[PDB]
């Protein structure tokens, strides 16, 4: 189910994006110094839930094909997170 | 017949654009609002706003055209 | 009449005020103020003749104003009659 | 020639060799001779694959005719 | 047109309806 | 059927392919003259031999037949299904 | 008498309209429009063919648990609410603020005090469905925001 399909993706990429080179390379560019892996995963799993609930109507309750999606717009995702993003994903979402 | 005219109601938005602003102000002026100086001043102002001549004169010239 | 007459390019005034409230259609204007205006009916040494008067036909699609412009001739010429093509007679026409 | 490969066949060859990545000793590398454009590629493969080559890809024009 | 875009009245909106309910006979 | 404004996405063409290509996976959707599987190995040889037309026509070109009927949409689709009012003609 | 902007607001949805048969929509059909604005005009106090109007006429010409009506007419105030703090940049609306803002907007429709809490309930089935239709979607405040659809 869409609900099942969502949290088994959170259980899954959570631990393979919190750790990706991108973003503790904009980490060390920004100067996030409070950033915690507590809120990491949090950021990674806003971006999943916002890929699932844009996306799922495209790919349906699949897992493979959101896994993709998630891999190509992460990058992209990750170019827009600034100092300014890193407490209200509204204001990331609207950048992205 | 001399003259056919042939027309065809193609669309585009260009010219249903100039059709439709131009529909629409005639329209506003169609619309109702020595007083007969006046008003057949206000009149002939409104021929201007739309016609290079007045009309008037224009019968009486297709008229002398014509005679 | 003869002050308005020397007027340089005086046709294009005349034609732009045969209705002016409807917009476009410059070719059937032309036509409809040639035809007001008219030739010379040559009756030639007499024994031949030539009609003078121009004759429009205006063909289209609903929604032209094919019928609006009959509307103005109607109120712009010296003598006209105008009739609908159902609600005429072959007798009412030519004579009775 | 990728145009006039049977893309179906193609596609089931790439998801087979998607089965080589358990092996720790393997690298594998696509060479794909295009005539026009992706978009041939985008209509006839399946949008399963697609993702599948674009996560690691490169474009490059080598044809003969470049801006004078 | 939007004009009420902030009639921030309290819980007495059901005063309102009140008003709206026994004078309306 | 909405009234308007005083100053429901049309999803492109290409984004619905990986939709229109779940709803053959899923059977759904069959070919025009789809055999399906072979009884027997020397069949499905030849089958496995043979292009049929079906995989050189362009993808949208692809003559499907459905496996639902109408009836039977109406009748699993719960009517509070917002397409639900779509399923009759 | 049409208003200034009307003009603007009434060729372009003839232009709107006239895209979409490319029976089809002649001139015929703006004289209509503005016949249909008039009349509606002349069931009103007010001679001024504001907007709404037009749009209503639109409306008419155009188109040739809850209730269908009362469920979609909802919809196009939420969206347009939301719209407006989009462009504002304010901040974004639970479904408490749409809620309540929404009642306020129709506080001389209501009958009763009992219909208060019968509108705001349907309002909440009202939000509810719309996220199902993914219209509007919801992110973390509960916020609801306009669905990338
Ligand atoms: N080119 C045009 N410019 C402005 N108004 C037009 C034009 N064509 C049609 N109209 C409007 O549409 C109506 C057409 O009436 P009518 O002459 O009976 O149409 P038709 O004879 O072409 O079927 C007129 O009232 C006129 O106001």
């Amino acid at each position: 189910n869409v609900d099942e399909v969502s949290t088994i993706l959170v259980m899954s990429r959570c631990g393979e994006l919190m750790e990706d080179s991108c973003l503790r390379k904009r980490i060390i560019e920004e100067q996030i110094t409070d950033c915690t892996d507590d809120q990491f995963q949090n950021v990674a799993a806003n971006f999943i839930h916002l890929i699932v609930q844009a996306f799922h109507s495209y790919t349906g309750n699949d897992i493979f094909a959101l896994n993709d999606l998630i891999d190509f717009k992460w990058p992209k995702y990750v170019s827009r997170i600034t100092k300014e993003n890193i407490f209200e994903p509204l204001a990331l979402y609207k950048s992205a | 017949f001399d003259i056919l005219c042939v027309v065809r109601d193609l669309v585009d938005e260009e010219a249903d654009e100039r059709l439709a602003t131009f529909v629409v102000d005639s329209h506003v002026r169609s619309h109702p609002e020595n007083a007969r100086q006046r008003r057949l001043q206000r009149q002939r102002k409104k021929e201007e706003e739309i016609s290079p001549i007045p009309q008037e004169l224009l019968m009486k010239y297709i008229h002398y055209a014509r005679t | 009449f003869r002050k308005i007459s020397r007027d340089r390019g005086i046709i294009d005034k005349i034609i732009s005020s045969m209705a002016p409230s409807i917009y476009g259609h410059r070719d059937i204007k032309t036509a409809v103020a040639c035809s007001l205006f008219g030739g010379v009916p040559k009756n030639v040494n007499g024994k031949h003749s030539i009609r003078g008067d121009i004759n429009v036909l205006l063909l289209g699609d609903p929604g032209t104003a094919k019928s609006q412009i009959l509307k103005y001739v109607e109120k712009t010429a010296h003598r006209a009659v105008f009739a609908t093509g159902q609600g005429a007679s072959a007798v009412g026409l030519t004579a009775s | 020639d990728v145009d006039s490969i049977n893309f179906n066949t193609l596609d089931n060859f790439i998801i087979l060799l998607k089965s080589a990545f358990k092996y720790d000793h393997v690298k594998i590398s696509l060479i794909f001779n295009i005539n026009t454009n992706l978009s041939n590629i985008e209509k006839n493969l399946r949008q399963s694959t697609i993702r599948l080559l674009k996560r690691n890809y490169h474009k490059l024009d080598v044809s003969s005719n470049k801006g004078f | 047109m939007y004009k009420e875009k902030m009639p921030d009245s309290q819980a007495n909106l059901m005063d309102r309806l009140r008003e709206r309910e026994r004078r309306s006979a | 059927r909405i009234p308007t404004v005083a100053p429901i996405k049309l999803w492109l063409k290409k984004d619905v392919k990986n939709v229109w290509e779940n709803l053959v996976q899923l059977d759904f959707f069959t070919e025009k003259s789809a055999v399906g599987l072979r009884d027997n190995a020397t069949a499905a040889f030849y089958a496995s031999n043979y292009q049929f037309q079906g995989t050189m026509i362009p993808f949208d070109l692809r003559s499907y037949q459905m496996q639902i009927i109408l009836q039977e949409l109406r009748r699993i689709i719960p009517k509070s299904n917002m397409y639900y009012s779509w399923t009759q003609l | 008498i049409l208003t200034k902007e009307a003009r603007s607001y009434l060729v372009e949805k003839y232009k709107e309209l006239r895209k979409d048969d490319a029976y089809r929509i002649t001139v015929r059909q703006l004289e209509s429009m503005i016949r249909l604005s008039e009349a509606i005009a002349r069931a009103n106090c007010v001679d001024e063919i504001t907007p709404s109007f037009i749009a209503e006429a639109y409306d008419l010409l155009r188109q040739s648990t809850v209730t269908y009506d009362k469920y979609v007419s909802m919809m196009n105030m939420i969206v347009r609410k939301i719209a407006e703090v989009d462009r504002e940049g304010a901040e974004e609306l639970t479904a408490v603020d749409i809620v309540d803002w929404y009642l306020l907007q129709k506080e001389n429709d209501l009958g009763s005090l009992a219909e208060y809490w019968e509108e705001r309930r349907l309002a909440f089935k009202v939000i509810k469905r719309l996220v199902k239709d993914r219209i509007l979607m919801e992110i973390h405040k509960t916020v609801y925001v306009i669905h990338p659809n």
